[PDB]
RNA sequence: GAUGGGGUAGCAGAACGUUGAGUGAAUCUUAGAUUUUUUUUUUAUAACUAAAUAUAGAUGAUAACUCAAGUGAGAAUGGU
């Protein structure tokens, strides 16, 4: 008699099959006033246009905020955000900080310990002393 | 007020509306990039990708929801993956093929799917929200989907008395998944377990449309694609979903009705006996040939656990992890269809 | 202590308590919702200005 | 053209026309501090 | 260690040996049978269809048994006349005619005798309350190793032991 | 769900290092319990510790209504043969609850207050050195059963929720390598 | 604590003790420790 | 397979598959000239209520 | 990571190996021609290869954090083997902290009062890393004088032979042949 | 090009018979063993490459089932086997700060390192038929 | 497919922060300015995101650039 689980789905990956872009959304926050938003201003005019029409798959939303440093939040997928804050950096800065946040995922940031990550099981079997040739002391 | 003049243009009759207009699709950035994220054919429109949000639940109108749209869809995801695990694994139990579909195009998995689509839910429908939002109310559970399924007669003493019902029979009475058909406002509340379901439902109903939309607009073979691709790319271990009871009967049932030799429990190795944690590595074999192993602590352990094994290499048995599927056929000009191995059925034990 | 009383009674519900039926609070010899004879009749010597 | 307030998310979301309702009903303010004066207590003692 | 990397050198196990013969003068295809447990994805071609192509010989021939353990014998020592006289003796005093009673004078296993016949109910519910007023005795800490019995024999049957 | 009362004494004329011990004997108990053994205590400070914990009581009664279900609770222990709750606190003592009102002492800490005095001690030499007289004050968390029954139902949930002990664990190996080493 | 003469507040509080704990008057939550508009 | 660029000094680069192998690079001052789909695009794209799939297809 | 994603039991589970310290070992002998002349592993030639056994440094899993130790049974330590005069002039020394109590010992006076197995154990103990896992290392540790031991049944076996038995070898070959018919 | 081994020629087909398989790639020279759909992580960030990029790993040290292993001399024939990965994006980790100081010494030179990394998928791993080779 | 990379005494360059001032009769703030905290992100002696608590319309805060210093403390048996 076989009873089947009621408690076990399948898994997700992104990557195999289809691929989905992590940034859903970007919002860009402007000055008109602050000083430090000089070069936002220049990018949300010359860099914005052309690099948000090669990532039609993010939501970009420029609006104002005046008495305010200007930030680069991008909202990713998994629910989490990324504010960047670009006081006082030219635009082609800008471009390399929101190019920073589209190839980033919502992931916080952790050290290097492993290279590969894997939720398959081994082709061969985790050793076990039990199914070799035997070992003599 | 004045001095905060609305960020969105809208008439003053739109918060009556259950839900958004079609042409308010044209300028909402959450469909344009919904649309691209998942990349969708240009033959789909953004008004029909903004009907695939309106749940039954916010639009009672048989248009301008999703109820027709899931349900072709539905049957697109439950064909597809019912012939590819008959293909990739034709000895599975039907206990067990139920719960695998309910894994791949249930609820729960579906669910997951609307997610990883970045498909962000509306808090209340109306006329003004983003058209680029999953729209549903959770707290009308009233609207159910259509099915092919129909309602047992015995249903009321079956809940109450704890009636018995068959595994055979839920291919005919039962939903796809087995399971039974049919089993002003305040929001000050919390959340609720028929919340939690409703939304979960709403989920499931947007992935199954986008597929019948896909189907209407691209056509069956870009249909069957995306199902490959979002639903069929997901990993599942289906070993995991067997529960045994007295898996030693069911083995020597086995061994009988395919005229083996009956199964004999063999100790292969051992270590450790009379201590606390020894090992038992034991063996059934019927004749000469070893049909499974088992290692466990106890030596009955050891041979219950063994003959799972034995019963899991049986049913898991796979032509190929990459079968041909009848569906191959009607697309054009395919090869000559092979006829697929096809089993007896399951063993019934004591 | 308004800012506290205020957020019991949203909080407790139907354990509210009768704060009406408590001590004095040393601090100012007053009882619940009573005022003092210096801050109800205004007697405080305010300046020139 | 302008800042996003709470309130507009709000709207985008359909929750702000919910919560206009039962403001409305319990009498708080909807946008707003409502007629009602500044403290004062500390002001009536002559606080500077 | 102080770094990561004097950690990871410490730590190290080489590799099997069948990898470190690496070839020379081309490619090849070596056996190599690891020593570990086989998935229960290796169908032995016990379990494989007469149609199935895939069926071939040992992989190793392209380049007595262990002692037993549990080989039962079925036995049917009881006629059908036999079960009727089960069944009137177990409903006339389920009490002297216990199914260890009836299992030793008839040669049949104790399981079977209670598959032919089953005592009245309040016979049944006193062997219940036998066994549940023995189950008070026990302390917090027996009726708790006696909680994990039962908790792992239903995880070795869901696949977790 | 659960009534609670956080009662701070008055300014006793003793040291933390000196009430402290008094506090944590009154911990846990009940406030029956905690009465009887300030009764009998010898310590000076154990006489105004009970009439601090009979003015908290007072309030627990009066404002947050505790201990009011005395007379209903009992009703249902003897005349419909009810058996009371067995619990068991953190510390492990098996109690067992048949009035689920009973007030009991939560939590209780001392704090140091200001300073009531200072005496100089005149020493040899011409030298001189203050000493302050020290004032502390006593907090008791006042609560009734109903909130031990309940912490007690989490820890055992939270420890049969912690799986069985099996004898063969699938222990981690917790090293990457990129290379087969069996 | 035990020396400072009890006050008219203290005399009332003891009254109201023996009855709630006698049971002539029910507990009942407090309706005057916050003037709230919701009323919840 | 490289997806949609956008090169700071050239322009938005298409999608290239070097598979079936043509990476162009289309710079301008419209939303046209880039080669993108813009919100007119999508506006035509809605008002097709007629194409339909061949049924043989469907 | 898909190498250490399975099942981990069987590779942390403890085998009870044996050794006899009067068997003859081809690999632990000095001398190995004639066969006749190959004695057994000597005092500190078996210690260091049973430290590597206690320390279960000999599987591909180990860890020095982790216990992937296995146990010893050690038999015949009566007649353990030793070089040159060691049995006679080799001392042990002890010390409590005490001036004048140093406790010196040699080894045929050690193996009159604890037997070979004490001075098997102080040797592998000090091949074992000086830390809070040396202890339940070295008690796993079963030396006996003589044949008998109550771990008789503990010893691993396949096919039912324990390892190191006339006919071992051939019933594991003999198991390894029938793993071969299966996908 | 060189014809494949008549050895190889006849196991092969018996190698991508058996249900799993694996593969240790070379990015660069160090090796990756990687399984179909496995995520691999590089400790470095691979210039030009965008989110959702496909590159085809043409350098396999070992591509082995359970039982049977193929490996190349330096490296194996390309034509065997396919593997493919596809760009999931770049990842950072969090700013560490080393202190260089020596004893007897106020000065304490401060070195902030954030690393970004390219994180892969292996996406596609299957072995060629090669009866017509 | 540029070259270079430890450092005391010591020399040199480039910056941040603190306090006050100018632009400033400026800009922003119950659609939440400010909140000694917590949290998030960004090559970061710094700012930023969000949360929780309290409630200000200026004797509030403030970008940018510049100006002037009672401008940066684990070390003086230092002082309070
Ligand atoms: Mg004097
Ligand atoms: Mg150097
Ligand atoms: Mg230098
Ligand atoms: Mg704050
Ligand atoms: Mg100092």
């Amino acid at each position: 008699t076989v009873k089947a689980l009621t408690q076990i789905s399948s898994a997700g990956r992104n990557g195999v099959g289809a691929f989905v872009l992590q940034c859903k959304k970007l919002d860009i926050h402007y000055s008109d006033w602050a000083g430090s938003s000089r070069g936002m201003n220049g990018f949300i005019k010359s860099l914005l246009p052309k690099f948000a029409a090669a990532n039609p798959q993010i939501e970009f939303v420029v609006s104002p905020r005046p008495a305010k440093h200007p930030i680069l939040m991008g909202h990713y997928i998994n629910g989490r955000t990324k504010a960047i804050c670009v006081r006082n950096m030219e635009p082609l800065e800008i471009l390399k900080k929101a190019e920073l946040l589209r190839d980033a995922s919502g992931e916080k940031p952790q050290k290097f310990k492993k290279p590969v990550t894997s939720t398959n099981p081994s082709v061969r079997g985790v050793w076990s002393p039990y199914h070799g040739q035997g070992m003599a002391v | 007020n004045d001095r905060f003049p609305p960020l969105e243009p809208l008439p003053p009759a739109a918060e009556s509306l259950p839900s958004p207009l079609p042409e308010r699709a044209l300028t909402s950035a959450k469909l344009a990039a919904l649309h691209a994220r998942l990349n969708l054919s240009p033959k789909i429109p953004l008004q029909t990708l903004a009907r695939t949000l309106v749940d039954a639940s916010a639009d009672e109108n048989p248009q301008f929801n999703n109820a027709n749209l899931a349900f072709v869809g539905q049957t697109l995801i439950n064909y597809h993956i019912a012939e590819w695990l008959l293909c990739k694994y034709p000895r599975l139990p039907q206990g067990i093929l139920f719960s695998a579909m309910k894994a791949y195009a249930g609820p729960k998995p579906l669910l997951q799917i609307a997610r990883s689509w970045g498909v962000d839910t509306a808090a209340v429908p109306g006329g003004e929200v983003d058209p680029g939002l999953l729209q549903f109310d959770a707290l009308k559970p009233g609207v159910a989907i259509t099915n092919f399924g129909y309602k047992r007669t015995e249903l009321a003493y079956l809940e109450k008395f704890k009636w018995r019902r068959g595994m055979a029979s839920r291919v005919v009475l039962d939903d796809d998944f087995g399971d039974v058909v049919r089993s002003d406002v305040s929001y000050d509340r919390y959340g609720n377990p028929d919340t939690r379901a409703a939304a979960e439902r709403a989920h499931a109903y947007f992935v199954r449309a986008v597929v019948g939309a896909i189907y209407a607009h691209c056509g069956r073979e870009a249909a069957k694609a995306f199902v490959k691709a979002h639903i069929m790319s997901r990993t599942l271990d289906i070993a995991k979903l067997f529960e045994f009871k007295y898996p030693t009967r069911e083995l020597a049932a086995l061994c009988a009705r395919e005229d083996f030799e009956p199964p004999v429990a063999r100790l292969l190795s051992e270590t450790g006996r009379q201590s606390r944690t020894p090992v038992f590595v034991v063996g059934i074999y019927s004749g000469s040939d070893k049909l499974g192993e088992g290692a466990a602590s106890s030596l009955d352990h050891a041979r219950f656990k063994a003959a799972m094994n034995a019963l899991k290499a049986w049913y898991l048995y796979s032509p190929g992890e990459n079968p041909r599927v009848p569906s191959d056929m009607l697309e054009e000009g395919a090869k000559p269809w092979t006829p697929a191995y096809i089993d007896m059925g399951e063993v019934i034990s004591r | 202590a308004a800012v506290e009383a205020r957020n019991e009674d949203w909080m407790l519900g139907p354990l509210a308590p009768r704060r009406e039926l408590d001590e004095i609070t040393l601090s100012n010899g007053n009882f619940f919702g009573s005022l003092s004879p210096t801050r109800a009749l205004l007697e405080s010597e305010v300046s020139e200005e | 053209p302008r800042r996003v307030t709470p309130v507009d998310k709000e709207r985008m979301v359909g929750r702000w026309k919910v919560i206009q309702k039962e403001l409305q009903k319990r009498e708080l303010p909807v946008l707003g501090t409502g007629n009602h004066g500044k403290y004062v207590e500390l002001k009536w003692l002559g606080s500077k | 260690q102080s770094t990561a990397n004097r950690t990871k050198r410490m730590l190290n196990i080489p590799p099997h040996e069948s990898f470190l013969n690496v070839p020379v003068e081309g490619d090849r295809i070596i056996f190599n049978p690891p020593s570990s447990e086989a998935s229960v994805y290796h169908t032995p071609f016990k379990f494989l269809p007469r149609s199935d192509p895939r069926r071939r010989a040992n992989i190793y021939k392209l380049f007595d048994l262990p002692p037993v353990l549990y080989n039962p014998t079925k036995s049917y020592n009881v006629t059908p006349e036999q079960v009727e006289e089960i069944r009137e003796l177990r409903a006339k005093d389920p009490k002297k005619y216990s199914v260890t009673y009836l299992s030793n004078k008839y040669n049949c296993t104790k399981v079977f005798i209670m598959m032919c016949t089953q005592a009245p109910r309040e016979h049944q519910e006193q062997h219940k309350l036998a066994r549940a007023r023995t189950a008070e005795n026990w302390g917090p800490r027996r009726a708790a190793a006696k909680l994990d019995a039962r908790r792992r024999k239903e995880m070795l049957h869901r696949g977790e032991i | 769900t659960e009534r609670k009362l956080v009662y701070k004494t008055g300014y006793l004329p003793t040291s933390v290092k000196k009430l402290v011990h008094l506090s944590r004997q009154i911990r846990g108990k009940t406030v029956s319990e905690a009465l009887v053994q300030m009764q009998f205590s010898k310590k000076k400070m154990a006489k105004e510790v009970k009439t601090e914990l009979l003015r908290a009581e007072a309030k627990a009664i009066v404002t947050r209504g505790m201990g009011l279900g005395k007379a209903a609770a009992a009703a249902a222990q003897k005349e419909t043969g009810a058996e009371p709750v067995k619990i068991q606190t953190k510390d492990g003592k098996h109690l067992e609850i048949r009035d689920p009102t009973r007030i009991y002492v939560a939590e209780t800490f001392v704090n140091k207050g200001f300073t009531r005095g200072v005496e100089l001690d005149y020493r040899a030499r011409g030298r001189v050195f203050k000493m302050n007289k020290p004032t502390t004050t006593m907090t008791v968390v006042l609560k009734e059963e109903k909130t031990r029954i309940r912490e007690h139902q989490e820890r055992v949930a939270k420890k049969l929720r912690q799986g069985p002990w099996v004898h063969l664990p699938d222990r981690p190996v917790t090293s990457q390598r990129q290379f087969y080493s069996w | 604590p035990s020396q400072f003469e009890v006050t008219k507040d203290r005399k009332a509080i003891k009254a109201r003790q023996s009855k709630f704990l006698s049971g002539e008057e029910t507990w009942a939550p407090g309706k005057v420790n916050a003037f709230l508009n919701s009323k919840i | 397979k490289q997806v949609r660029r956008f090169i700071p000094g050239v322009g938005v680069q298409d999608e290239v598959d070097f598979s079936k192998v043509g990476a162009v690079v289309r710079d301008g001052k419209r939303a046209g000239d880039l080669g993108v789909r813009t919100r007119s695009d999508w506006e035509v794209i809605g008002k097709m209520k007629s194409v339909l799939p061949k049924v043989k297809a469907l | 990571m898909s190498q250490t994603v399975g099942a981990t039991r069987l590779a942390y589970s403890r085998v009870w190996h044996h050794i006899s310290a009067v068997t003859p070992h081809p690999t632990l002998s000095t001398i190995k021609a004639p066969s006749e002349a190959i004695t057994p592993p000597s005092l500190g030639r078996l210690a260091s290869r049973i430290a590597t056994i206690l320390m279960g440094k000999h599987k591909p899993i180990w860890d020095p954090s982790t216990d992937c130790g296995d146990y010893v049974v050690v038999t015949n330590c009566a007649g353990l083997y030793t070089t040159g005069h060691k049995k006679w002039r080799k001392t042990y020394y002890r010390h409590n902290t005490r001036p004048g109590s140093l406790q010196a010992i040699t080894m045929d006076a050690l193996m009159e009062k604890h037997g070979g197995a004490e001075v098997l154990r102080k040797a592998v103990s000090g091949m074992l890393p000086k830390n809070r896992l040396r202890d339940k290392r070295l008690a796993r540790l079963k030396a006996f004088e003589g044949d008998a031991h109550p771990y008789k049944e503990n010893l691993v076996r396949f096919g039912g032979k324990v390892v190191g038995a006339p006919g071992w070898e051939e019933a594991v070959k003999a198991i390894r042949e029938a793993d071969m018919e299966r996908l | 090009q060189p014809p494949i081994s008549q050895q190889v020629k006849e196991l092969l087909p018996v190698l991508a018979a058996q249900p799993g398989h694996y593969t240790t790639i070379h990015i660069h020279g160090k090796p990756y063993l990687v399984t179909e759909g496995d995520t691999v992580k590089l400790p470095f960030k691979m210039p030009g490459v965008a989110p959702g990029d496909v590159l085809r790993l043409n350098r396999a040290s070992v591509i082995g089932s359970r039982d049977l292993t193929l490996q190349g001399a330096p490296y194996v024939d390309e034509r065997l086997f396919e593997c493919r990965a596809i760009v999931m994006g770049t990842e950072s980790e969090p700013m560490r700060v080393m202190i260089k100081k020596k004893r007897r010494c106020r000065k304490k030179k401060h070195v902030f390192s954030k690393h970004k990394y390219t994180v892969l998928r292996i996406n596609q791993l299957k072995i060629n038929d090669v009866s017509s080779l």
